[PDB]
């Protein structure tokens, strides 16, 4: 039979519905949450753009095949261990954001197992100070 | 702590900016 | 301490990075894949719009607290069992798309455990016929 | 098979459309 398009449909569906969940989640935010989320997009894009080269050199150390999943996290979380400043959080988030952008053929889960749990907890710690740093 | 050493560096430089 | 914004940051980060993965994945598609994905968005939006009422009545049967995860799947996959037509696939996908839109405060995983594995396999079966139905 | 009975129904109606 004609099967040579089966994997294309699989890939596009997973992308499609994932984008639809995201839209469903954004829709259930109030305007304040939307304005904060908008600020996070723009902040990280600024940092990713102005530190394009710096991130590429950091991305190469993390990209090689040797690292375990915890080893990536422990490298990223090291900055947050001693330095809990909100800007350090924002840079960390922007770097995580850049890694996600380059892993568009890897599994989404592979990216989420870097961010979620420990790392996002440490960013959310004193979230009020983080939000205030971002919203001005 | 090489990646960490740069995240703070970017953090400092952006801290001054905003 | 001031903790009353910690959960807001958690929620917004997960949304943010998930949206960034999706963008990374779309970027690594060729133009043909993008044109197909664009057709899937628009087809499902058309169906969701013109069958707004019909879907709401179907959504209510699936929404109640009694159902197990397989029970939702077995209901959706039943249409695909006997009827493998690409339009039936598209309607099924649109319905899955609508459910995702309404579960923006539930876990993304809860939505993906409905679609992925069995259901997406049955849609991807004879994907060529599905793509050709969609692309004209 | 109540949900299934409607998905085909929508399928038929859209099949004619396209």
């Amino acid at each position: 039979a004609a099967i040579e398009f089966d994997e294309i449909v699989k890939k596009l569906l997973n992308i499609y519905i994932n984008d639809i969940c995201t839209t469903g989640e954004k829709r259930l935010l109030n305007n304040y949450e939307k304005s904060i989320l908008d600020r996070i997009y723009k902040s990280c894009e600024y940092i990713k753009k102005n530190y394009e080269l710096d991130f590429n050199s950091m991305y190469n150390q993390i990209n090689i095949n040797d690292i375990t999943t915890s080893d990536i996290k422990s490298k990223i979380i090291e900055a947050l261990l001693i330095d809990s400043r909100p800007s350090v959080k924002l840079a960390t988030l922007s770097f995580i954001s850049l890694i996600a952008e380059k892993w568009g053929e890897k599994n989404r889960a592979k990216i989420m197992e870097i961010l979620s749990n420990e790392i996002v907890e440490k960013i959310s710690n004193n979230g009020k100070d983080f939000i205030d740093f971002i919203d001005r | 702590i090489w990646i960490a050493q740069e995240l703070r560096r970017i953090g400092d430089e952006f801290n001054a900016y905003y």
